[PDB]
């Protein structure tokens, strides 16, 4: 029926709304100190935005930015969550005395009804490579309520990329795929399956963080202008890139991070996952390369990675990269939903 | 369900 | 319309067998040496239970078990497996040169059809405190193609129980849920939802192992005898309890952990996920009590442990509990399919 | 969640 059912399969909706619907999942987002203070951060400081406004707040959760809204004066703030998490922010504006200013709108934005159209919409809708869980898809879907010439916080969204050198973490997960390897596993010949096996463990995105001296290159920027975008844009990215590298070794994948602005009318105000900034729950992600490239300093490597969403909320990605001196080229698959959290 | 990661403390 | 599709929600199915679908889930599960260890000795050590007879094997997974039965003689065996891991299988018996011996049938065991009756079913369908998952189910149910005086391996499964105390993990409840009671997080007051977060952190069991001295007395055992039990028979279980208080102290919940046991003509095999023998992938679970009960040595600790199978391949647990010297009484309720992973 | 992780030797 509505926008989001056609996108997505009906089993990959429940495992997703039922995730957000613990409190403890709610509270691992909001003590993310970097994330929650600097969304209060960039709407106190852009009060009027704010200030007599109407809102948006695109997947309330807990209710937490709805606040901040208020906070900054907001007159009327529509908080719409598809999970049950809906009842809790309800209970929680209850208890802070705003029923008068936030109205907690249970289901899916795509589905729900507002009262009116909107100055701001407000979300947080970042999944890790910033595209899981096509999330960005129902914040600019919710722009069929956004007033003409009215806001968006976050405004645009940068997805940084740059080629790393990291041995351990290949041979990391290299090993992994080798049992598959064994020609005699309690009596039994594994080895037919290998290859399917190093497939499926280096489709695997690596959620972590690492020191920035790993990186190859300076990184290459890709910008989603949230104003402007409309959602069938987000069905096929296409991130062409070209690295110059200052560093000789060997290219073992991409590392990706994300910036979001918050392009107020005081100021902008930026929330970083780069591997330069504190750390938040995004941690970086880390697209890893089957087979090395051997690049030279002063080599181009250069490719396109390509994002192609899919039904169960992510993003099928094919990366394909090659050295421009010496035709030496790599292609991978990554299936963004399956990921291999590293970090500890 | 492999969406968003723990928050590091 | 099956009698798996009638008991389970498509969108659990969809998930449940997409995580078997990835080489390296069964390679977590293989990789687990006590576990398949002690299924290669069960069926190698009972050689004449399979020499020249007729096997199914119930969600077999890579193929593991069906080699094995292989290794011990047997004529025929019908490997029966819904997830895409049946493509894999497939491979692995091409080229460990069996596919006169071994035939994979993608399917489920509910909707499959086999050509003919077998001698013995060998399965590993246990699930986190036995009964996770409701594969038992489907591995009862498999019995419509077992030869009159055919045999199950495994045989028996027990169950055991046991008061423990542990106060610190008790009190990790509390320190988690106490997040909600802060008046001004970020200027919000979040204690409204204090009572719900407790309730939602004490509905998880804890997965992870402990030292034996926090068991407060000796086990009740709730046995499932797989010859004869029948499907119907694993919708509601009832494990009443009478401990006879060994030490003195404040119970925190139940202890759980399980044993199967191999029948064979020649020798009884067992594999335990005891807290007194070698850790399985298994651990143990602990189900807390979200108001404790103290007893001395020499109470009794009554009451009833009540699993009531629901559509997302798990059970709804409830367990009601009192010392009968004070009537002091607790009454608590899991939710077996989400639990805590503390191991980690 | 379905299977826990293997203890690691
Ligand atoms: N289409 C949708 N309609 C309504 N809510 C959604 C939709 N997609 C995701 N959500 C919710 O959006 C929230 C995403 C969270 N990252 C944000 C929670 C909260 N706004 C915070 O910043 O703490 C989750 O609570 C989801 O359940
Ligand atoms: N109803 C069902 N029909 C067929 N296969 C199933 C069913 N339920 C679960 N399974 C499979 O059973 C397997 C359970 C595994 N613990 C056993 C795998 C393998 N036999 C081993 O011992 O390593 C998974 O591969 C599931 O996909």
């Amino acid at each position: 029926r509505s926008v989001f059912s056609e996108r997505t399969e009906e089993s990959s909706a429940v495992q997703y709304f039922q995730f957000y619907g613990y409190l403890s999942q709610q509270q691992n987002m909001m003590q993310d100190y970097v994330r929650t203070g600097t969304y209060q951060r960039a709407i106190l400081q852009n009060h009027t935005d704010f200030k007599d406004k109407i809102v948006l707040d695109v997947g309330c959760g807990s209710g937490i930015l709805s606040f901040f809204a208020a906070q900054a004066g907001a007159r009327k703030i529509y908080a719409v969550e598809a999970s049950t998490m809906a009842q809790h922010a309800e209970v929680l504006v209850k208890s802070n005395n705003l029923t008068d200013r936030i109205v907690v709108i249970p289901g899916k934005v795509e589905e729900v009804s507002l009262p009116e159209q909107v100055d701001i919409i407000i979300s947080e809708p970042m999944g890790y490579m910033l595209f899981n869980e096509r999330m960005l898809e129902s914040y600019l879907h919710a722009k069929k309520y956004l007033k003409p010439s009215g806001n968006m916080f976050p405004t645009i969204g940068d997805v940084h990329l740059a080629p790393f050198t990291d041995e351990q973490l290949y041979m990391e997960q290299f090993t992994k795929a080798n049992f598959w390897y064994q020609p005699s596993f309690h009596g039994v010949d594994l080895s037919a399956l290998r290859g399917a096996a190093v497939d499926e463990y280096f489709r695997q995105p690596v959620v972590d963080t690492f020191d920035i001296r790993i990186l190859m290159a300076k990184s290459v920027k890709y910008t989603v202008n949230f104003l402007e975008a409309k959602e069938g844009d987000l069905h096929r990215i296409e991130i062409p890139f070209k690295f110059h590298m200052l560093h000789s070794g060997l290219v073992h994948g991409l590392a990706f991070w994300f910036d979001v602005a918050f392009i107020g009318s005081i100021m902008t105000v930026w929330l970083s996952t780069a591997p330069t900034e504190p750390l938040t729950h995004w941690y970086q992600v880390r697209c890893l390369f089957q087979s090395p490239l051997f690049a030279k300093a002063g080599d181009t490597l250069s490719g396109t990675c390509l994002l192609i969403a899919n039904k169960r909320q992510s993003y099928d990605i094919s990366i394909v990269a090659q050295v421009d001196q010496t035709g030496s080229k790599s292609s991978n698959l990554l299936d963004l939903k399956n990921p291999f959290f590293r970090y500890t | 369900g492999a969406i968003r990661p723990a928050a590091p403390r």
